[PDB]
């Protein structure tokens, strides 16, 4: 899934690519 | 009795009046409590305010610290917003670090929950999307469905649709239901041949999140291809302008407006429960002229941010005074912040109760078309946060 | 002429040793570099260096701010690092604002390429993610390659292998290749086994980014799954550590050394092509002295960041010797910055060019096993970024 356990660092800058299981 | 207090507080947000929450629309709010509160603190009170444009952006984090830095060290005894998601982590930051309370009625992703060292200065005043996450686990149980397909847009700018179904997904991961993801950029070109195509490839039910007119075409597409007969049990959330019901969330006087009504037959929208009482509508309406005489129309009733923001004021002033009756200072910025965790008060639109966590417990409600042939839409069902259980209308 | 100028220096690298560029790995060099600098520049002109401990984080941030606050509002006049992307990112952002030049041997994420705002002040002096996936690009057109499975590990912290494969990324979605992607953390319990499968679903070549040890256990699965010997080629990456890009990489003096030396016959590393001149023997001797002295345990030697942080010094004094000729200050950050980009100069070990956006040309290096009977690994081919050529070896 992109989106993955967590994304810890919301509010960083990484938005410039997804993920997935 | 005790000495008359000056309190600064710090309001970032957006100057620009598109978003919802602009200090255009808030200020009104804010200017509202803090008049109801003066006649909890000692007599001959003040505040001082201070407005900064947020930008949605970096602007946040610029202003913040070129305000510190001239006064030498100086810092507001307290922060409101910013709302957007960007905005507010490195504010957030630097408010713990610095021991400064920071209210927002945003600030609503995932990653704000953790507040355990980098986000412990910061307490929530509107619901957040975990918790509209817990909601849509209630609706899931109810009707006992496990697998889910979320459909998103992902601006990876604002990102609020990414952000608002990313409380969905760490919901159902927990509890283990089942989710597919797929996002597309509603911004560029769309393809709603390729969204279609995926949706049914993957799940019969199906939550959404993008503008209500985006939705609406993905709607047509999902017609025009048989899957809303009743086939597909397709959700959009609308956490913040969901007023298009009651005339027709479909209805656009466009040409597709038949097409729409019989594809928003196996819609429902997701939104805010919101409750009245006579104070908010009085409030409302000051809000609603202070706005008008200012070049803006406004929503009947105000929005959640707007409402959000006049219960932030309550909510510091209750627990500065709870804090200044233990001997502490509004200096004890940590101290301040814990007094506003795990109680219930009065807002301006009725209870509010925010966890254990910092967080606002929020009350949601389930639109859906109970007339095909008129095109009627209304609230079938609603949540409660705090208690916990989901309930149709009766 | 002119005046004793005075620079105040701040550099943001982690205390902690257990990073490549940790203050104490790297302030010798920037040692270095100030003495053969301070031996361009008016006499007498001084440079005056904070070590700041950036904790690869939110401190970073931290302690600018705390800085600049304390100390009157004044602002260093050069900052060195983070390395760290999500500790560079808000320094980067508040240097531009500033308008204070920003130099870092990291930040080497995709979305620092954008300076046209934000990053407008940042000049990165060693290799971006996205050279190296302009390097895999070409080493792909060479072999007729057009579809991909990029497989990481993605801790949700630092996420070094999630930005590195996201550079590859970038470059094969503009250019037209395919390319399937899975991640997992391999913080948790590995299923080398969903992995394994999974890559033998999608694509013949495999495009990898986790720990040594990982790649190494990834590529034993494959083995029992009689996955390498042709079927596939596997790629990882491997940049700045010695110890994992030098030869015999299969072995670990273990029980499974033999059957792991079997799978690496189908692995191939790339690296940073590294140059030296009889001038970077003296450096690196002295480093070495300093580290040593200072109770570390030498790692081996001079890695990328060590060395880029020097020459961002002699960057720096380039560009401030050409500001202060067209009549400038110091203070004109946005100057200095622009002196730095588009431009070759001579760095400790070999010529330095910096491209128009500021970023440095990355050289790589291929290295597989060409004697699978042995296990020696060699440079196969090299890809040259300036250039744009890739070429094997003889
Ligand atoms: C350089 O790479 C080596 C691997 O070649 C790293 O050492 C490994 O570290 C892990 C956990 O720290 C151990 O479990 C392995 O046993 C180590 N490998 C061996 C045999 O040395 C090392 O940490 C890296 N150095 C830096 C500074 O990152
Ligand atoms: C880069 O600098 C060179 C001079 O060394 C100049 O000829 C070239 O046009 C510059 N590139 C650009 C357009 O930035
Ligand atoms: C919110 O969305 C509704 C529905 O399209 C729209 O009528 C309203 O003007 C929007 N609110 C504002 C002013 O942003
Ligand atoms: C609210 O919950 C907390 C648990 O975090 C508990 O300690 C507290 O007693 C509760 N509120 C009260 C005082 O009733
Ligand atoms: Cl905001
Ligand atoms: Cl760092």
């Amino acid at each position: 899934s992109c989106f993955g356990g967590r994304m810890d660092r919301i509010g960083a800058q990484s938005g410039l690519g997804c993920n997935s299981f | 009795a005790l000495p008359p207090q000056k309190i600064e507080v710090l309001v970032l947000l957006p100057q620009d009046d598109s978003y919802l929450f602009s200090l255009t629309r808030v200020r009104p709010a804010i200017e509202y409590a803090l008049r109801s509160v003066e006649g909890l603190l000692p007599p001959g009170t003040r505040f001082q305010v201070a407005y900064e444009d947020s930008d949605c952006g970096n602007r946040a984090l610029f202003s913040l610290v070129d305000r510190v830095a001239a006064a030498r060290g100086a810092k507001p005894d307290l922060i409101l917003g910013p709302v957007c998601e960007y905005a507010a982590a490195p504010v957030a930051r630097l408010a713990s670090h610095w021991d400064l309370p920071m209210l927002s009625a945003g600030a609503l992703a995932a990653g704000f929950q953790h507040k355990d060292s980098e986000y412990s200065h910061l307490t929530r005043v509107a619901p957040a999307y975990a918790k509209m996450g817990e909601m849509m686990l209630a609706l899931f149980r109810h009707h006992h469905w496990s697998r889910a397909a979320l459909v998103y847009s992902d601006d990876k700018l604002e990102r609020n649709c990414y952000f608002t179904l990313e409380g969905v997904h760490e919901v159902f991961q927990e509890e283990g239901l089942h989710t597919s993801i797929y996002s597309f950029d509603e911004t560029k070109d769309l393809d709603l041949e390729d969204i279609v195509r995926n949706i049914q490839a993957s799940e019969r039910v199906v939550i959404m999140c993008a503008s209500s007119d985006t939705i609406r075409s993905i709607m047509l597409v999902a017609h025009r291809h048989g899957m809303t007969s009743g086939d597909y049990a397709f959700f959009n959330i609308e956490l913040f302008n969901s007023s298009s019901y009651g005339d027709g969330s479909w209805k656009r006087g466009d040409k597709h407006d038949f097409e729409a009504k019989q594809a928003y037959s196996s819609l429902q929208t997701v939104t805010l429960l919101r409750t009245v009482k006579p104070e908010f509508e009085k409030f409302s309406m000051e809000v609603k002229s202070s706005v008008e005489k200012q070049g803006l129309n406004m929503e009947d009733y105000v929005n959640m941010f707007v409402e959000g923001f006049h219960d932030a004021i309550l909510l510091y002033v209750l627990a500065l005074h709870e804090v200044l009756r233990a001997g502490y200072s509004k200096k004890d910025g940590g101290k301040i912040i814990q007094q506003t965790w795990n109680r219930t008060f009065e807002g301006i639109a009725g209870q509010v109760s925010i966890d254990a966590n910092g967080d606002r417990y929020g009350d949601f409600s389930v639109i859906a078309m109970t007339d095909v042939e008129a095109g009627t839409q209304e609230v079938i069902g609603d949540y409660f946060g705090k208690e916990g259980r989901f309930e149709m209308r009766p």
